[PDB]
């Protein structure tokens, strides 16, 4: 696989087949996903009820920035208070999901995606402060500096999901700039990171895909506007790559694509990194494969009669 | 490779097949058995001395003998830690399989990444003027390949790269 | 050290050497191909991707791609590559002991020049690696110090207008009308008279026929109305198939794309309005020079009576009172190798390199500041 | 401080069953085969599981990384804990702790390759290596609170590609005792194959076999005494009905095979002449060569294990055997002496988690704090080198 | 067509059989949206399978060879050719062009020929179009009903201007100038 999945597959098949069947059972199984958030499945109450709840230790961060309205207007009356050692939990009951097998699919497929549906609330906010800075450049263009560095100022939002990574997004009259602070412990990570890095940069450049955001960065010193920010640290072993997304990289029919999309960045990062260590692997056997041709020289030529099958020449003559 | 490592290389050539002469010996301490004694060196008046051959302070060849056995370590370069990562896995490979190699050790001595071994049955039944030819050229081919498969994972790089980036 | 690596990474061809010497010890052709079929043979040394030389002898049954368009590498992977080749394979010298020197063409993107060094630093970890355009290389090697080198290859053709010590860098005329826009426009023409070129393969054929037989004429006009009478004007190739072409007034059409850039729909000026217009772009009191001392430089400039024509016209255009001289060593193919050999092999040039420690203590953007 | 929950591997010859310590079933169960081929490169085009079974005739050639339990090929193992870990476990390998589990009796070499994959390709926090056995006993006892287990027992593990028979005392497994048959449900499944192929049946898939197997067969007493009652009785002549791709309704007259196919775990000759000693003798061999003192306490408490032993009256028949032979011996003791005995019983047990009680054990077993420590720690590899699991520690004593 | 019927079984050699083939592309060939699901689809043969009535009067079936001939125009390496397929080299001749004249180039594709006239060629060379292009303007694809007899339709329509008389090569324009009137007068 070259893409990573965007939301935890075993949530939906999990449902998928739950509410395609006609015998209920009950479950208990607590499932861990990428960057630490872990996801618990029971039904405690009724055979025919399930409880799903959703850890992350950044969630009152997320709370702060305003994701409780955002899951209430996503998931409708399902919000159920939360459960004990968890953030968010949502209840579901068999007996009133609707009878279309469409909205089922889609029901769960949205369940299922609840990691990004909960992550997503900094930057539908952001998409919202650019509506708003668009259309008050678009009143008067003589107002647009001031603006754009009261909202650079005001509206740096930032986010700690990760204790090594960070998201750093603010709005502007024209485009919401974000800013990944990675770095990989594990040194061998580091090692080919650094590679991947780089290379990624240049992907950009290439006149091949210059509709794509643009990329910037740049290791040993954060952007202007993000120093002053708390939890940055002075380019201690941290990079920072830097994706600005204009106007069009986010159009009313391509928001939620790029969400993921973005969201999904660092992961993909990790997991093509330990794919190319296969890569290696098998390249590498491949042709120790034809070194030991060189070897296979320096043999003098013996005959053995007959070695048949799975046996021993099956015959005295 | 060559055009570039001629007297290095020759010196490993000659030292290694001056160093070939080996012959059949049981073992003086036990009875009715016979061992590599460059492994054990437990009778030392039958150890010819350690020899060591070098073109630069990374590139190592310590060669030592014995009556019946040879056990050849060489240290190939490393200028990068890429490089540093690329040559343990392959040489890990390399000796993972020294079933079907005859004159290679499952493990190389310590400060070392390979050791050959070659016991007198090598040169008893296969002729042993090519293992030298498979030395040397192993030991050109070896910086060719940790060149290669980082030239191979800056384009699998920029290829998933170009992959992820493109579907915006 | 003893002798410094040098490279001539040019679009179609590629030179290599040790500085100093008068003789390449590597021309191949940039050319990476990788098979196209299945192989139902056993053995054979099944090899992924043939570069170079082989490429070139068995692409009977490869589909070839060249890494570097128009002066400006597109696949990195295949550059990479063809550097190993020159590195390993045929001139095979370990690149982290000897110090090297590139060329890249003019008012190329600055990402070709950041890329490359990056590339030679840390894949190869050079020792040292420099950045030279080619107009400063035809200089050094033609002895001169003043002159407008015109530099026509195989994916680019530049004009760098360099009084005695100084470039006029507001005065480079670049033009991307060279030997492979040549090539398909002779594929093109060759396709009136019934012969059809397609695959690659073709394309190498039908480059070894403007090779063998183009040139370039005197009177375009009058050069037709000879050709209309066509009885001893016509030639004939043997193609490897074995049949037999005859070429007829295209031997000489596709050179004069070069003067008249409209036969390939393009709106730009000739090879020699666009020294014109270069030489009067710089002052009014190096003009009086720069006339006297054109170059000519590059595979593409090895037409018969390419010099002739181009010099007829320059005079033609320049005002009379002033002399029009146009040079052209016979060894002019190699030329940019030979200013680039002369230069690395300068005692004051040893300064000038970029160092590994220079170069990782301020990261890739150190060779726009210092190689040019 | 709070470490994340283990995560349970497991790689069986023919089913893979990852999951959590934990929870109360495995999450996933997919069968251990990936799909490749032979614009995506070719490093990355491969399929596992499911997604590899039903891609099948798109483009792939499917392979089973394991035969016999041992792993063979390594790149198809490494892509399939690859694609398990980051496509459907979903887990990142440095903030976890794994518990890999292996069959007896594999060479040093295939764990030694083992850990320095998981240490190096993914370099997870800790791996743990156990026996499938071992957590066989850990989850036989159901109401496992605080003291009823049983801690000495034989468990008869039957699977797929190999079968063990393992007694364990007091906890401490006997090396000496282990006996290992190499036929399993993939041997008895090419029987069924080749029954199917005889009577010339217009569908002979080995799905279909699979099949039969699940909904047909069953263990019998004895075969000439079968094949009269299959005689004179007429019911048990089913038609499978079969539907492969495109033949509706092209049922599949079972015959004898019911009956013919279990029969060769109590009579092991029709498989292969590489075995020729029946189960319940090899067992009375294993339980015979084991400590005196112990014998008792193998005898009472027998563990069935794996997937293939859900057979009908396999239980019963192993029970009988075994019974009947000992009684033999024991008799045959008395009249040589001239006095009576109090006898041994023998009691063969089967729980509600027969299918999965591998993944059952190590689940439970993951969850004592204790498990923690005897994990290898990554800084242990670094130090010691990739050679920190080649000393195989259960059957037989090192040096 | 006539290479790929042999698999089946079915064996026409000769020019009588080269023109059945020919009415068999005809009624049976199709292009599929897409290629790779069609081919797997293939498998479960259910919907794809048709049957023609050969002038000897035997029946014959085809599954997969409805769709994997007219692929050709698109993978031309079936074949054996190293050139691109009809959308590439549209896209190819469109970017060869100025940088202002491609507004009407991808608002305005004419499908004409007799071999455009294959069931769903049009949405598959519309989306492959789109696939190539920048997604930032709209592709559109012109297939009119009777584009087999465009050529003779424009050609029509062309003799019946007012304005072409005077461009037409007369019998005295080729009484002096020779052959060659035609290179310089036409085109
Ligand atoms: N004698 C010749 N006559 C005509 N064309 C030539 C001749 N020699 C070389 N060429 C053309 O010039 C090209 C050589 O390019 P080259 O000058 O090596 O490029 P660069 O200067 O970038 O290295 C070839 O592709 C060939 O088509
Ligand atoms: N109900 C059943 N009855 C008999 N055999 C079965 C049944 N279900 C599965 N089997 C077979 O027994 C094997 C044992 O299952 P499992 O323990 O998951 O495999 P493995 O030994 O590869 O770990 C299955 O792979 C299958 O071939
Ligand atoms: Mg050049
Ligand atoms: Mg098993």
């Amino acid at each position: 696989m070259l893409s990573l999945d965007y939301n935890n597959i075993f949530i939906y098949e999990l449902l998928t087949e739950r509410f395609s069947s006609e015998n209920p059972s009950s479950i208990d199984q607590v499932v861990t996903d990428f960057d630490g958030v872990t996801f618990h499945i029971s039904t405690p109450e009724e055979k025919t009820k399930i409880l799903i709840s959703l850890s992350m230790k950044c969630y009152p961060e997320l709370v702060n920035y305003g994701t409780l309205d955002l899951l209430k207007q996503i998931y409708g009356a399902y919000v159920h208070e939360p459960e004990m050692g968890y953030n968010f939990s949502i209840l579901i009951d068999l007996q009133q999901l609707p009878a279309t097998d469409e909205e089922k699919e889609q029901l769960a497929m949205s369940i299922s995606m609840l990691k990004r549906n909960v992550l997503a609330a900094p930057f539908h906010r952001a998409f919202t402060k650019q509506a708003e800075l668009a259309d008050l450049a678009r009143k008067d263009p003589e107002n647009a500096p001031m603006l754009d560095k009261q909202a650079t100022s005001q509206e740096l939002m930032a986010i700690h999901y990760r204790d090594e990574e960070t998201i750093v997004l603010w709005p502007e009259h024209d485009r919401v700039t974000v800013v990944f602070s990675t770095k990989f412990r594990e040194e061998t990570d580091r090692i080919f990171g650094k590679v991947f890095l780089q290379e990624f940069v240049d992907a950009r450049r290439r006149p091949a895909i210059q509709t794509a955001p643009q990329v910037l960065f740049s290791y040993r010193d954060p952007p202007l506007e993000i120093r002053d920010i708390q939890g940055i640290q002075k380019g201690d072993d941290f990079g920072f790559v830097t994706f600005v997304l204009f106007e069009r990289h986010f159009t009313p029919q391509n928001r939620e694509d790029c969400i993921s999309h973005i969201q999904v960045f660092r992961n993909t990062l990790h997991f093509h990194i330990k794919a190319s260590k296969a890569y290696m692997h098998q390249r590498m056997r491949k042709r120790v494969a034809d070194f030991q041709k060189v070897l296979n020289r320096a043999k003098p030529d013996v005959e053995l009669e007959r070695k048949t099958a799975t046996g021993r020449s099956f015959v005295r003559a | 490779m060559s055009n570039t490592l001629r007297p290095y290389l020759n010196a490993v050539r000659s030292t290694l097949t001056a160093s070939l002469a080996l012959e059949e010996f049981s073992s003086e301490i036990v009875e009715r058995q016979s061992q590599p004694e460059v492994e054990v060196g437990r009778s030392p008046e039958i150890l010819l001395k350690p020899l060591v051959v070098s073109r630069n302070e990374q590139e190592q060849c310590l060669i030592e003998s014995s009556v019946n056995s040879v056990r050849f370590s060489i240290r190939i370069k490393q200028v990068d830690e890429i490089e540093r990562i690329l040559v343990r896995k392959f040489m890990q490979f390399l000796m993972g399989r020294a079933e079907s190699f005859f004159i290679l050790r499952r493990k190389p001595v310590q400060g070392y990444d390979i050791s050959f071994l070659i016991t007198n049955y090598h040169t008893e039944e296969m002729l042993k003027h090519k293992l030298v030819d498979f030395i040397i050229e192993f030991m050109e081919e070896v910086d060719a390949e940790i060149s290669e498969m980082k030239l191979f994972l800056n384009g699998r790089a920029r290829l998933v790269a170009e992959t992820y980036l493109s579907c915006f | 050290e003893t002798t410094a690596l040098v490279c001539d990474n040019g679009s179609g061809l590629v030179k290599a050497g040790f500085a100093g010497d008068d003789a390449p010890r590597a021309v191949f052709p940039s050319i990476v191909g990788r098979p196209r079929h299945q192989g139902v043979m056993v053995g054979m040394g099944q090899k992924d991707s043939y570069v170079g030389d082989e490429a070139q002898s068995k692409r009977g049954i490869l589909t070839l791609k060249y890494p570097i368009e128009h002066g400006i590498i597109t696949n990195w992977d295949d550059m990479e590559k063809i550097w190993h080749h020159t590195f390993y394979n045929e001139l095979r010298v370990a690149p982290e002991e000897h110090p090297t020197l590139l060329t890249e063409a003019p008012l190329n993107p600055k990402a070709n020049r950041e890329k490359m060094t990056q590339i030679m630093f840390e894949t190869f970890n050079v020792p040292a690696m420099y950045v030279a355009i080619q107009a400063v290389l035809s200089l050094y090697a033609s002895g001169r110090t003043t002159g407008i080198v015109l530099d026509s290859g195989d994916g680019v053709t530049h004009n760098v207008p360099i009084y005695e010590g100084y470039a006029l860098p507001h005065a480079i005329m670049r033009l991307d009308l060279a030997g492979r826009d040549l090539t398909d426009y002779l594929m093109k023409i060759l396709t009136e008279r019934g012969y059809s070129f397609v695959t690659t393969a073709e394309r190498e054929i039908v480059r070894d026929i403007k090779e063998k037989l183009c040139y370039v004429a005197l009177d375009f006009e009058n050069e037709m109305a000879t050709a209309a009478s066509s009885s001893s004007l016509e030639k004939s190739y043997e193609l490897p198939d074995g049949q037999v072409i005859t070429i007829g007034n295209e031997r000489f059409r596709c050179p004069e794309t070069l003067f008249q850039p409209s036969f390939i729909g393009m709106e730009s000026a000739g090879i020699h309005e666009t020294t014109y217009n270069s030489i009067m772009k710089c002052d009014i009191d190096i003009r009086k020079d720069l006339y006297a001392n054109n170059v000519m430089s590059g595979g593409t400039t090895m037409y018969p009576g390419i010099a002739d024509r181009m010099q007829k016209e320059i005079t033609a255009l320049a005002p009379s009172t002033m002399k029009i001289k146009i040079i052209a060593p016979p060894e002019r193919k190699y030329s940019v190798w030979i200013g680039g050999s002369i230069l690395a092999s300068l005692s004051t040039f040893q300064q000038m390199w970029i160092t590994k420690q220079e170069y990782d203590e301020a990261g890739p953007s150190i060779v726009h500041r210092k190689c040019f | 401080a709070s470490f994340n929950v283990p995560i349970i591997m497991d790689n069986g010859t023919g089913y893979s069953k990852l999951g959590y310590a934990g929870n109360d079933a495995p999450s996933y169960v997919f069968p251990t085969v990936i799909a490749t081929r032979s614009r995506a490169t070719e490093d990355l085009d491969f399929f596992i599981g499911n997604d590899a079974l039903k891609k099948a005739s798109a483009g792939y050639s499917l392979d089973y990384p394991i035969r016999h339990g041992q792993i063979e090929n390594w790149d198809h193992m490494e892509r399939f804990w690859q694609q398990s870990l980051f496509k459907y476990l979903r887990c990142e390998p440095e903030d976890h702790y794994f518990l890999l589990t292996e069959p007896p009796l594999n060479p040093p070499e295939n764990r030694e390759n083992t850990a320095e994959i998981m240490f190096e390709s993914f370099n997870c926090a800790g791996l743990y290596i156990a026996v499938q056995a071992v957590l066989a006993l850990a989850a036989s006892w159901t109401s496992s609170k605080v003291t009823d287990r049983s801690l000495t027992g034989t468990v008869v593990d039957s699977g797929d590609g190999v079968t063990h028979i393992i007694p364990v005392a007091e906890g401490y497994v006997i090396g000496s005792s282990i006996k290992t048959m190499p036929l399993a449900g993939r041997d008895v499944t090419y029987f069924v194959q080749s029954l199917l192929r005889d009577r010339n049946e217009p569908d002979s898939s080995l799905k279909t076999a699979e099949r039969i197997k699940e909904e047909c067969c069953y263990v019998c007493p004895d075969i000439v005494k079968e094949f009269s009652r299959f005689d004179r009785e007429p019911d048990r002549y089913l038609k499978y009905a079969s539907e492969s791709i495109t033949g509706h309704s092209t049922t599949i007259d079972v015959g004898f095979e019911r009956f013919l196919a279990p029969e060769i775990f109590f009579n092991p000759e029709i498989a292969s002449s590489d075995f020729l000693t029946p189960l319940p003798e090899l067992v009375d061999n294993v339980v015979q060569s084991s400590p005196i003192d112990v014998r008792k306490g193998l005898y009472k408490n027998i563990v069935l294990s794996g997937g293939s032993t859900l057979f009908k009256n396999f239980g019963n028949r192993l029970q009988r055997d075994l019974k009947r032979i000992v009684d033999e011996r024991i008799h045959r003791s008395e009249m040589l002496s001239g006095a009576k005995s109090g006898g041994v019983d023998v009691n063969v047990i089967s729980h509600k988690r027969q299918r999965n009680a591998v993944w059952f054990g190590g689940s439970l077993l993951a969850q004592t704090p204790e498990f923690g420590s005897y994990c290898h720690t990554k800084a242990d590899y670094e130090e010691y080198g990739a050679s920190i699991a080649r000393r195989y520690q259960i059957f037989g004593n090192s040096l």
